[PDB]
């Protein structure tokens, strides 16, 4: 039993643990979907700059801006095929989580029944003194 | 893994002496009711500090 | 809100809760033991046997 | 250790009857998702019901071995107490014996 | 209740119990020899026999 | 209400108890008369059984 009691302390600290590191996969995940929005916005507002162009008649600003648009675009794409991979990620370590929790109170119904075979066994050691 | 098997034997027992003297139910129930209530206050304050 | 490892009403609830269930536990193991026993078990049977003869002495110690 | 299991239990079947009782409210509300989860939640603790009810029934057995154990121990202390008894007349008679041979 | 080996009342029950045990089957063993010899056994037919 | 509950049953499972040790050291009193009487006949005996 005292094996088991060691080995409950050593299992809390390092759920906080784990608790941390999946905050940091959300926190980048939320980064990234912020950059993302950064960019869409930035992208429309570029849009509409091309728009005004278009209207004023100077194709060289409008040229410019789409130039603009493109790179962003670029940069959004990369942004978001980092999210995809970072979600998968994130999903293993969430669904990891959620494991340990069931894990955690099967170790608890396990000391239970491990208590009791080795109370048994010095149940009969006793038996052999008599 | 010397190291580890040290590790669990030395917590082990480390543990269980700290444990007995720190389980009192009365010393335990005084310390934590006081806690609380302070920690709301400094809550209170920073809350007040966003609507203000 | 959480509940932190740290945070005094976690702590406060599981150190009150381990030391009230030891005691519980115990003394309820203990009480069976003695229920248990053959001596506790006739014993309520001659205060049930020795009320019932009584009642009626006493029905006819106070008929007169 | 058998009874905190069944407290644990107890508590696992109230929790999941509570739960079911949201999850009804979740219908009659007509918020799907609420209900979904609960669902998932009241899984989870069935499955925690299910391994301590397997662990109490591992640990009966082993209990009901010390008890009968117990009861056997105590049908032998009496026995060694008869046995003295015996044990002691015969190293007695021996003793007895010894005594005739130096006359 | 239960009776445990530190109690007051469960060790003096037994503490008691054996000094009396000794006590009490030392003094018959003795008496039966007494009775058993032969001198004892006719001096009460003696007695017996002179009161007539 | 539910823990008052379960504590007064508890209280009432203590009175019950205390009653049961009463009898029990009362009649605990009458056994050391008894007990000194018969040690002391079993004394007497002894030295007399010995002549």
């Amino acid at each position: 039993e005292k094996m088991l009691e060691q080995a409950i302390l050593e299992m809390q600290e390092d759920l906080v643990q784990l608790r941390q590191g999946v905050a940091q996969a959300i926190a980048a995940q939320k980064r990234s979907e912020k950059q993302y929005n950064d960019a869409q916005n930035e992208i429309n507002k570029w849009q509409r700059n091309a728009q005004l162009a278009l209207q004023k008649g100077d194709e060289n600003l409008a040229r410019q801006a789409l130039e603009r648009k493109k790179t962003y675009t670029d940069t959004s794409a990369a942004l978001k095929a980092s999210l995809d991979t970072q979600s998968t990620q994130v999903e293993t370590l969430k669904r990891n989580l959620i494991q340990l929790e069931s894990k955690i109170s099967e170790a608890k119904t396990k000391k239970e029944m491990l208590k009791a075979r080795i109370t048994t066994a010095k149940a009969q050691e006793q038996l052999q003194g008599m | 893994m010397g190291l580890f098997d040290r590790i669990k034997r030395v917590v082990s027992s480390n543990l269980n002496d700290l444990v007995n003297k720190a389980e009192d139910p009365e010393k335990m129930l005084e310390q934590a009711i006081l806690e609380m209530q302070e920690d709301l206050v400094q809550l209170r304050q920073g809350v007040a500090q966003a609507i203000a | 809100v959480r509940g932190m490892n740290t945070s005094s009403a976690m702590s406060a609830f599981e150190r009150m809760e381990e030391k009230v269930l030891m005691q519980e536990s115990r003394a309820q193991a203990l009480g069976e033991l003695a229920g248990a026993d053959l001596e506790t078990q006739f014993a309520q049977l001659e205060g049930g046997s020795d009320v019932d003869d009584e009642l009626a002495a006493l029905k006819a110690q106070m008929l007169p």
